[PDB]
């Protein structure tokens, strides 16, 4: 999967967003076991606090959009993050929820990535959990050339393989 | 404390829904739909001042108007009404309640109110519970379930939804599925004691982040594992994860030693969890 | 005649089901299920001496 779809790396700084805490924590544990590096947000990127993210979301890395996150929140966060220069790779985790259905979220993410001027400067990785409900989403990711993985630990392992190779 | 009192939560004869709504995007709407589709043998009583009927079921304007005392109640409302609604429920005579949302500065008042009326509460910010053999689906989850012989206890909603979806893929079922939330009143050791005696359960799987009473947990697990196998996954082994989860206090080798001493076994990652299922 | 009076039949606000039952092969069971799945905006009231509740 990685050799087929992932864009070559220009660095080793990682950013993570999720619609839940525990998957992000599992990702962090896997990253720690392999001596990886987390990215640090800049003060100016605090446009996130203003940009319609509700007041109860804490602005840091990993960025935990809560269980009730909607697709619009994803799109706004993606735009703001892509217009910055604070990281070299971006991990996007999605868990099953009523507010953000899998197929629609995948479609909006694909379009947002397609239309962004600075998309070709970073490497995207997706991890959509839930075997039954994410089949069509994974198929759509495949046709657009974006890599996708089954579990967060696998995603971290795939990223660190290329980091170590370089 | 008393194992008497969990009967109302796990084998209720009637349920009341506070805040049921006709709006498709509301939490009360989803809970009402799930309960009606579950296959329950008792009545489902909606309570709300904004609708005369919900999904074809006659409604009642307030708690005091109910025709009799419900066994179990669910709050689907803003946190600012919690204490008043709880007091009304206590006056009516209900003994078990599920709470959707609450800040951390409310815990002491909630505990005092619950003690005053001899009521048990399932942790605030809880996803709910499912009991297929009773045809009961009192949860805010969008994933269906089927009957089985495996029981699962979780302190995380996302993991619960993920495991339910995996089970749906493989055509597999459960005997009990319980989400703890913040574990303010009901906790893991009592549920282990209860499940050790359930005739439909033959194995237990747990996902945990923190504990409050170590000796009771150790004793309950040791007693329960004499006749049924039990596996556990525990996250937060690194400083960044501990900061994210607000569990910086403690040490992980202590968890390793405690798990070993009670006769359990620890699994390492997500893949091993699916394989364990 | 009585063109007024068909409004209750064709645009009712509430319906009562006499003989509703929990047995899957009964007529009242089918009627209750169809009514509940219809998408009605009013209440559906079961009447029977043999069950405390029907389909919840
Ligand atoms: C653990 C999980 O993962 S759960 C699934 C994930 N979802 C979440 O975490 C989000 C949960 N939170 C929410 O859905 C929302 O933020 C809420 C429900 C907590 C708050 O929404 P609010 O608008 O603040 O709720 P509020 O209490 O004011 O009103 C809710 C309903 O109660 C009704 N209501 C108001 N007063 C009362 C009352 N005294 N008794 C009963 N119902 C009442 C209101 O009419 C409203 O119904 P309506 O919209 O049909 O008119």
């Amino acid at each position: 999967e990685t050799l087929s779809h992932m864009r070559p790396l220009r660095g080793d700084r990682l950013m993570i967003i999720s619609n839940g805490a525990a998957p992000a924590a599992l990702a962090l544990d896997a990253l720690w076991s392999r001596n990886g590096k987390l990215a640090t947000l800049s003060e100016e990127t605090c446009q996130k606090l203003r940009d319609a993210l509700p007041e109860h979301v804490a602005i840091s890395n990993p960025l935990d959009l809560r269980d009730d996150a909607s697709s619009e929140h994803y799109i706004k966060t993606l735009d703001i993050l892509l217009h910055s220069q604070d990281f070299d790779a971006l991990m996007v985790i999605h868990s099953p929820s009523a507010a953000a259905p899998a197929t629609e979220s995948a479609q909006v993410l694909i379009e947002a990535v397609k239309h962004h001027p600075r998309s070709k400067y970073v490497s995207l990785l997706t991890n959509w959990c839930g075997e039954h409900s994410s089949q069509e989403a994974r198929r759509l990711f495949s046709e657009a050339g974006l890599p996708t993985y089954r579990t967060p630990e696998g995603t971290i392992t795939a990223f660190m393989h290329m980091v170590e190779y370089r | 404390m008393s194992q008497r009192g969990l009967e109302a939560l796990l084998r209720p004869k009637s349920i009341a829904v506070i805040g049921a709504s006709m709006k498709p995007n509301r939490a009360g709407y989803l809970m009402m739909r799930n309960l009606l589709a579950g296959g329950f043998n008792g009545p489902v009583l909606p309570v709300t001042p904004a609708w005369k009927a919900v999904l074809g079921v006659l409604a009642w304007p307030d708690i005091a108007s109910l025709p009799f005392t419900p066994d179990l109640a669910v709050l689907c409302t803003n946190a600012s009404r919690n204490l008043a609604l709880l007091e009304e429920l206590g006056e009516k005579g209900c003994k078990t309640c599920i709470i959707l949302s609450a800040p951390a500065s409310q815990h002491e008042d909630l505990r005092a109110c619950a003690l005053r009326h001899n009521m048990r509460l399932l942790g605030p910010n809880s996803l709910g519970l499912l009991a297929p053999w009773q045809g009961l689906n009192a949860s805010f989850s969008p994933v269906p379930i089927k009957r089985g012989k495996l029981a699962f206890i979780s302190q995380s909603a996302a993991v619960s939804n993920t495991i339910l979806d995996w089970a749906q893929q493989r055509k597999m079922g459960f005997s009990y599925f319980i989400a703890l939330g913040d574990s303010l009143d009901i906790d893991v050791d009592e549920l282990l004691d209860y499940l050790a005696r359930d005739s439909k359960t033959s194995a237990i799987l747990l996902y945990l982040e923190q504990l409050s009473d170590a000796r009771r947990f150790v004793s309950a697990a040791r007693s329960a594992s004499r006749n049924k196998p039990i596996l556990v996954i525990k996250s937060g082994r690194s400083p960044a994860a501990q900061r994210l989860l607000n569990t910086t206090a403690g040490m992980d080798p202590a968890w390793d030693a405690a798990i070993q001493r009670a006769g359990l076994l620890r699994v390492q990652d997500t893949h091993e969890l699916f394989s364990a299922v």
